[PDB]
């Protein structure tokens, strides 16, 4: 996979010329959040089961489809099968904010995900809300600076929330 | 081993349909019950793991 | 973009938004003299919709500048005109004569009919024709049925129709269709299935055999696994795919079957490392780990967790996951 | 399309014998038993519009979950769809029946259906939920036990016939599976 | 199917290797007995009908019971003389197929791979096809070398019967 | 697999409730007629090779053109997978016989049986016709009175019929 | 088919959104600065086969065996083809500028193209460079910086829909990477 | 995996004949042209790479987008891996000159190559410009005739040219 810094050197190779001085002080702002981008993996990797089940919690009380007799998540490795389906998409989103882009999401979870629901016939309908539920848990939890010192995180807020998203649009 | 009842004639069908690979083959005969009842029950399972790494693994 | 459910359209985002759109009917019983953006925008919709959307130059329009003139005042749409255009050099360039015979045939249900013909009984009645009565009632063959005078009315164009529970055609017909119609940016020769060169449904079409319909323009829907059938009385060869059963003692040990469609894999991505093993980079025998890509496998339910790894971080992209 | 009096046929073609008596048995006590097949599948066609209610909205109430904003049966062109999608599945096993051979089927729905499904995005688990809704929906009319509406037939015991609409709504619901 | 060529094919292609004076050898070597081995298969392609016949009554004559005992599995019809003469003229038509190859390539595919299952099933007896091969051995009336190429094919038959 | 027992739980884990009471007295009933089911797969497997053999006999006499050279059965590679296809059937029909039900004989045997014979070439219309003497070298086998008293059991032996034909229509 | 006016009502229909006006203030900053839009798209639509003149005279005098023989671009059969190449993903760019979505470009356009260009051997690194020399083309009609030519504008910053052609221009060499 | 001398076999099987006259003297013509046969393999292999370096400087001279920087055979890791595939055709070629016929050729090498291919984005027209840039080669040093006796090798120059020209055609 290529991360942050491969891409501007995969458009250095397939152009095909030596670096810009342009190329080289953008990467500038890339360490202008490279500390901020370290307490947030900490607001998300600490909290890990914190997450997948305040979320789930919630997602069964306004759908109480999938806990009928004859719902979806059923039996109880279906149920765990929610569990390790929930956090993935959170896990790779970690690993994808600590990338910077969104390539190894797509290499290792993302491609082969609307057709496996569709299979197996869980519904890419509540799938996006496993998205949802722990899309507004995230802008909360990563939001506060409780350990590091004030300032400007107004990017970074949107860009792990501009990765929910991305795997929103590829499940539906 | 290769002897009439210990061949697996319903597993060698499927390899030549291309429904299983080999990996599924060799895994349809370490669960064969002919290689239970001559090469599992017959040592302990320390020497059962000298056997499965020596053929299996090289 | 992909979507099923997203805003409560299937279809729209499997490729026929503008063949749903449009309808491209005329409107008048002869064409009005004085105005020409108004019919000329008739005739080039249909020389992309007969033709498959392939690039007809000026250079070879003027090459067939009579047969539009004619329709203007003397022929119909789509029972005549279209039938002039299907007797031309431009459509003998492409779809009579870089190619076979039934190619030939299953080329011209999606220019003509806006189908694919099902098994070889469809196959039957229109090569009944050609080789007693030549090509031009072997066009006509189509343009005079049953199946031409009752979907379009005389005065509009005829677009495709092989998706609909109306068109009584098959289930598999369907299946078929995804394979003819890659979005709106292919052709007949831009169709990696076939070039001009090719044919399309050798097999498939014939046996009725349904495929995994694959949403275009998808991550890996760049994959076509080739062909070689097995068994020892016509004489093939095992290993290039994948069976389409799963039958046995493996069907039921790990669940419920199903067939996945991998698009490809290379050189750097089998180790765990973001890397290549920098030395020989082979084996002594200089063939790759898969030594052809775009392969497929059968495997049950409870081992479609490790599969998944083992292709994913391998560089192996899926096509698509049917069960058997 | 196959019929069984054409089924015996190609029974005894590659056989490359004659018809014989010994075949003929089946066929001549499937004449006289015609008249209660024809006494079975009047009623199933009549009562259609009842076993397309209740194959939707008998499958909806225990499954809301395609009525919900973002469903599969959501908007009202699903809405209309799923109407008319179970109304041509119990078209051909009228058509199934007459001829006895389960090959009409195959051949025309049976054979692909499936692989649209998946790119069409319905789930099966929810399709053969709603198939098997109008299994035991078929198998009350065909032997008069139905609750709400009794009709008229005869007086005997049509169980082999019975199983047979229960042989066909299985492989039915297998060719989602 | 196993010939001389296509065995050092498959050597060449274990070790990605282009065809070296290893295996120019082996298919020279190949070529210095075609000539003897296809005068072979063409004496016992024109001498099928005495030797099929003729080794079939030699079974009987060693085997009298075959001919005397009732059901199917036994020579004691005319439908039963006939399956017999059909079987011994499959078993001499694969020899002459390995002295076109050189090798033991159409015997091991087309007769040997699946034959105990039938001679289980069918209640056939090995030993009847022995006596009949016994007999093609040393009545087809060849000499030299071209009877050193017929006499290995025929007793690679007489191995897997027994 | 499922059997009989096996059916009416997945019949109501699905519907959500317990096993009603006016169910289980006909599956009471099932068990008066256990001891006359066991007599009858043995009554099968103890000719399981007399019945495979004197039925592909009678196959090849009536049709020729399959142990003819360049048919389809013709050499001894495909003389042993013409026997061996012959008595799988007669496995996963005795199979069927004492569980009570259909699906293990269409699940692991019969989906995509016929499928399988178009893409070799065998002909699907000829195996109906050799199991048709295997459904009548059975159901006469399992009418005798030696072995067992003698008894009524005809109830039991159209559920025999009924999946030997149902090899027959699976295959064409 | 998408624009920014539908991109919400799909959006929204995911939470049965009855939208009051917090989030239409978005569609309200979309109608307060659309004129900006509007006066790029006819300082595109005007200077449109332009664009083209240099995109391939721009791509072969840096890949210049392309008129080569063994090229793509030999002929004048194979030339004029890729001329209507790159104005056709041209004209299905600006389709999109004034939608406000990047509907058009994915649902025609990249619902197969790059099935397209591998089954005719189109060199995808000369459909990007071109289209690379086709993105800074396109941006300077918006910026008003070019060198040869000054479109009759009024002065503000567009730089929020300068690189938003670029923000079409990137997902063009999504699948064509 | 056949052979020339066991294509004329398996055809007589699904026949059910023997060899008639006419087809063994049409082998014992193939069998006094093999010192011929052996000579040609003798000089394609004694220059197994000066052809292929000599005709990938050929190719790489005359199409010059190969080598550029962004190409599609422009790095080293993609530059063995283009001499890979030129030297392993002109491996199984090769084999198929020996054998006599080209079911080794396709099935080992050929069999959907060009399916890889598209995978790849590999421009398939300029390889089959390279199998031709090697086929000619291949014959100029066949009709050499340097420390071999002088005679008659027509027809079997012709038959090493439709071995490339097979592996040429489906590839592109
Ligand atoms: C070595 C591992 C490592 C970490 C665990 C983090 C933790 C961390 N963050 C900051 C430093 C900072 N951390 C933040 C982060 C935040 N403030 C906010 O308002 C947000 C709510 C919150 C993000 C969750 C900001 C804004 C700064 C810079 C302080 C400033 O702006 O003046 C510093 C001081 C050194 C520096 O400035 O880089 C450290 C140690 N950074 C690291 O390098
Ligand atoms: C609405 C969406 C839509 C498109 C995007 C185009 C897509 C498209 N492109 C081509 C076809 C092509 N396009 C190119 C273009 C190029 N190759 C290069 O190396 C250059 C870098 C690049 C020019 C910018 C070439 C060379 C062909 C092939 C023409 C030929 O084969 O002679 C064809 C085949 C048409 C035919 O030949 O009949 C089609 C359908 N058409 C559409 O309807
Ligand atoms: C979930 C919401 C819900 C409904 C929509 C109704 C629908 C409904 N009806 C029946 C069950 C049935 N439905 C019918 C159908 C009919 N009866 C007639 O005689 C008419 C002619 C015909 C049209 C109405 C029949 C015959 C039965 C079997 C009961 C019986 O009458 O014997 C069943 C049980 C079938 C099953 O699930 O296995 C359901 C769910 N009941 C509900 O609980
Ligand atoms: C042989 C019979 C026969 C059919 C079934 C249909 C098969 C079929 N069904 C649908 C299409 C459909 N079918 C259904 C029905 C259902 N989906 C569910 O979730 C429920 C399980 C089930 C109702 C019981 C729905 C909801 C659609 C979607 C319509 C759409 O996508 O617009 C379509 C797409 C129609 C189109 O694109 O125009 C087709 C071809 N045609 C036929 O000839
Ligand atoms: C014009 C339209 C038309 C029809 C409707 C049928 C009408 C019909 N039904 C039956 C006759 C019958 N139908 C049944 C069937 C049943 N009885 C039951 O107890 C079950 C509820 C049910 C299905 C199992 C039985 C048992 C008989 C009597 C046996 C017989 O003679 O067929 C008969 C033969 C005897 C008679 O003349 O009445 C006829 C003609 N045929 C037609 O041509
Ligand atoms: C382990 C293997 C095994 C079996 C196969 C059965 C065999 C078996 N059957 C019967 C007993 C019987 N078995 C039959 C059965 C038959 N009579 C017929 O005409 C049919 C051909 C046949 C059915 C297939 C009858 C009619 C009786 C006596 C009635 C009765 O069971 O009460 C008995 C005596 C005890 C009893 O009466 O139940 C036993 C041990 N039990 C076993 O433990
Ligand atoms: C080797 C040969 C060679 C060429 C053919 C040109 C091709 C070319 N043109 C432009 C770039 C451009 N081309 C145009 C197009 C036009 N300007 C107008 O106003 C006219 C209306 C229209 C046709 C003349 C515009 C507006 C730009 C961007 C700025 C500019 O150069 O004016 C760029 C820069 C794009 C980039 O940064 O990637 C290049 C490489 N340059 C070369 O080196
Ligand atoms: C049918 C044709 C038709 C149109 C295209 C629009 C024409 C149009 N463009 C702008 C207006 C404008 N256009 C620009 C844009 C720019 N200024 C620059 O120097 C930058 C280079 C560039 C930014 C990308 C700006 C800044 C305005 C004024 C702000 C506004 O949009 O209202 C305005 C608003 C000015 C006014 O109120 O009079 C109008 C009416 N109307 C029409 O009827
Ligand atoms: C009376 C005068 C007279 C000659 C000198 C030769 C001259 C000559 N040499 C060769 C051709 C040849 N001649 C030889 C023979 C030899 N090469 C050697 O290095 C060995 C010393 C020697 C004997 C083994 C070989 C090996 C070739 C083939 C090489 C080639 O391609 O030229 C040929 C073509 C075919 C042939 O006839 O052989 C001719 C005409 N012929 C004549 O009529
Ligand atoms: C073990 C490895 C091995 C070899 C390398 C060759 C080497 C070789 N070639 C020939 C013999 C020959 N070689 C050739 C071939 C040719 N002559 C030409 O001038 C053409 C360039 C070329 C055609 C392809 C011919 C034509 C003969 C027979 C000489 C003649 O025609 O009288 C002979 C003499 C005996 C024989 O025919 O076999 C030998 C040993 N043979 C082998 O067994
Ligand atoms: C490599 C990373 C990776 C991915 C991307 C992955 C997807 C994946 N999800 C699966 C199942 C599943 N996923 C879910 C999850 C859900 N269904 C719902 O209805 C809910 C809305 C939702 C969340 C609770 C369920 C219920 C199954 C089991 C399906 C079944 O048994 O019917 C399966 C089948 C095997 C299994 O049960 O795990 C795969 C392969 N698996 C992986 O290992
Ligand atoms: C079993 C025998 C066999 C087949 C059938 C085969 C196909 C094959 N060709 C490949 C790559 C390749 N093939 C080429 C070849 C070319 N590209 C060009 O521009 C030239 C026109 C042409 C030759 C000079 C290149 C450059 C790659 C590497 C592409 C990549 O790594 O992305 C790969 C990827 C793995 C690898 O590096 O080998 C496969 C599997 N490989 C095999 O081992
Ligand atoms: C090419 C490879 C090949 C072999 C070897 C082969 C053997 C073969 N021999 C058979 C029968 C037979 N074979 C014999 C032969 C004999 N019984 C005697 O009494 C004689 C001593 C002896 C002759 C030497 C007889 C009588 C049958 C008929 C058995 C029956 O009808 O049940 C049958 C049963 C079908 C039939 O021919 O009617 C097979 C499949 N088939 C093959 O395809
Ligand atoms: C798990 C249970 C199971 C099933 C259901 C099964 C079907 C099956 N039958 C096969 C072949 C076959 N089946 C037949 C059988 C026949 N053809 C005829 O013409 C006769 C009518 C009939 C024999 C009476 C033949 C001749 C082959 C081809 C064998 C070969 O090509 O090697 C093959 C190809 C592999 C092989 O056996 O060679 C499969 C997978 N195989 C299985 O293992």
């Amino acid at each position: 996979m290529l991360d942050a810094f491969a891409k501007v050197v995969a458009q250095a190779d397939a152009r095909g010329e030596f670096l810009s001085n342009t190329q080289i002080d953008a990467l500038s702002k890339m360490v202008k959040e490279g500390n901020q981008r370290l307490d947030i993996v900490n607001k998300v990797t600490s909290n890990a089961s914190a997450i997948v089940t305040n979320s789930a919690r919630a997602l069964f009380a306004e759908q109480p489809q999938l806990i009928q007799p004859g719902g979806n998540a059923y039996t109880s490795r279906r149920m765990a099968a929610c569990l390790r389906d929930m956090e993935i998409v959170l896990r790779y989103v970690s690993y994808a904010m600590i990338a910077g882009d969104s390539s190894v999401l797509d290499d290792r979870c993302l491609n082969g995900l609307r057709e496996t629901y569709q299979a197996l016939g869980t519904p890419g309908s509540s799938v996006a809300v496993a998205i949802q539920k722990m899309k507004d848990a995230s802008v909360a939890l990563a939001n506060d600076t409780t350990g590091t010192p004030i300032g400007d995180c107004s990017s970074l807020v949107a860009e792990l929330a501009g990765y929910f998203d991305r795997a929103a649009v590829s499940v539906v | 081993q290769i002897l009439k009842s210990t061949k697996q004639p319903f597993l060698e069908s499927q390899l030549r349909f291309n429904q299983i690979s080999i990996k599924d083959f060799i895994k349809g005969l370490v669960l064969s019950a002919p290689f239970r009842d001559l090469n599992y029950n017959v040592n302990n399972n320390y020497r059962f793991v000298e056997i499965c790494v020596q053929r299996v693994l090289g | 973009r992909l979507g099923t459910v997203s805003g409560n359209s299937s279809l729209d985002k499997l490729g026929l938004d503008k063949f749903l759109s449009e309808s491209n009917r005329a409107y008048t019983p002869r064409a009005q003299p004085g105005f020409s953006s108004e019919y000329e925008q008739i005739i080039s919709a249909t020389y992309k919709q007969l033709f498959g959307n392939a690039y007809i130059m000026d250079s070879e329009r003027a090459e067939m500048a009579k047969q539009e003139s004619m329709f203007r005042d003397g022929q119909l749409t789509l029972k005549d005109f279209c039938r002039a255009l299907a007797k031309t050099e431009q459509y003998k360039k492409r779809f009579f004569d870089s190619r076979p015979l039934y190619g030939a045939i299953e080329l011209n249900f999606k220019n003509i009919l806006g189908r694919t013909p099902d098994g070889l009984e469809h196959y039957r009645a229109k090569s009944a024709v050609y080789d007693t009565k030549g090509y031009e009632a072997f066009v006509d063959a189509f343009f005079d049925d049953g199946e031409y005078d009752e979907v379009y009315d005389d005065y509009t164009v005829p677009f495709y129709r092989g998706y609909k529970t109306e068109a009584n055609l098959s289930m598999a017909a369907f299946t078929h269709f995804f394979r003819m119609v890659r979005g709106s940016s292919t052709s007949d020769k831009a169709n990696p299935n076939s070039m001009q060169k090719d044919i399309p449904l050798n097999y498939y079409g014939i046996t009725k055999t349904p495929l995994a319909v694959i949403a275009p323009g998808a991550a890996g829907t760049a994959y076509t696994e080739s062909f070689a059938g097995t068994g020892s009385w016509q004489s093939g060869r095992a290993g290039l795919n994948a069976a389409r059963v799963a039958l046995g003692v493996p069907a039921t040990a790990n669940g419920k079957s199903f067939r996945v469609e991998v698009t490809g894999y290379t050189q750097p991505g089998f180790g765990i490392t973001a890397g290549t093993a920098v030395g020989k980079l082979y084996k002594a025998n200089k063939l790759s780990r898969y030594p052809r890509s775009n392969k497929s496998y059968v495997v049950g339910f409870d081992e479609l967790t490790p599969l998944y790894q083992r292709i994913t971080k391998n560089g192996g992209t899926i096509a698509s996951i049917t069960p058997l | 399309m196959l019929d069984a009096f054409s089924r015996v046929v190609v029974n005894s073609d590659a056989k490359a014998a004659y018809v014989g008596g010994s075949d003929l048995q089946a066929l001549k006590s499937f004449i006289a038993d015609g008249n209660k097949r024809l006494d079975a599948v009047n009623s199933i066609v009549s009562n259609a519009s009842c076993m397309v209610s209740d194959a939707v909205s008998g499958m909806i109430c225990e499954n809301p979950g395609l009525i919900s904003p973002g469903g599969n049966c959501y908007t009202n062109r699903r809405m209309a769809a799923c109407l008319r999608d179970g109304e041509i599945i119990l078209r051909y096993v009228s058509y199934a029946l007459l001829a006895g051979d389960a090959s009409v089927l195959e051949d025309r729905c049976l054979n692909g259906l499936k692989e649209t499904y998946i790119a069409l995005g319905v789930p099966t688990n929810s399709s053969i939920r709603a198939v098997s809704i109008m299994k035991a929906q078929a198998v009350a009319f065909i032997t008069n036990t139905a609750t709400e509406r009794k009709m008229s037939f005869a007086a005997g015991d049509c169980t082999s016939l019975a199983s047979e609409v229960a042989s066909y709504f299985d492989r039915v619901g297998a060719a989602i599976s | 199917m196993k010939t001389p060529i296509t065995e050092a094919i498959a050597t060449a292609d274990n070790q990605g290797r282009f065809l070296s004076n290893t295996e120019l050898q082996a298919v020279n070597g190949r070529y210095q007995r075609a000539t003897a081995s296809l005068t072979a298969a063409k004496a016992l392609t024109g001498s099928a009908q005495r030797l099929i016949t003729g080794a079939a009554q030699a079974v009987y004559n060693k085997f009298p019971y075959t001919t005397q005992m009732p059901g199917p599995a036994y020579a004691s019809s005319a439908i039963g003389k006939a399956k017999c003469a059909r079987d011994i003229g499959y078993y001499l038509r694969m020899v002459t197929y390995c002295l076109v190859v050189g090798g033991t390539g159409p015997m091991d595919e087309y007769l040997v791979a699946g034959l105990e299952e039938i001679n289980r099933s069918f209640d056939l007896s090995p030993s009847w096809y022995i006596e009949a091969l016994q007999y093609i051995k040393n009545s087809h009336g060849l000499s030299g070398q071209v009877a050193n190429e017929a006499n290995a094919y025929i007793d690679y038959a007489i191995n897997t019967l027994s």
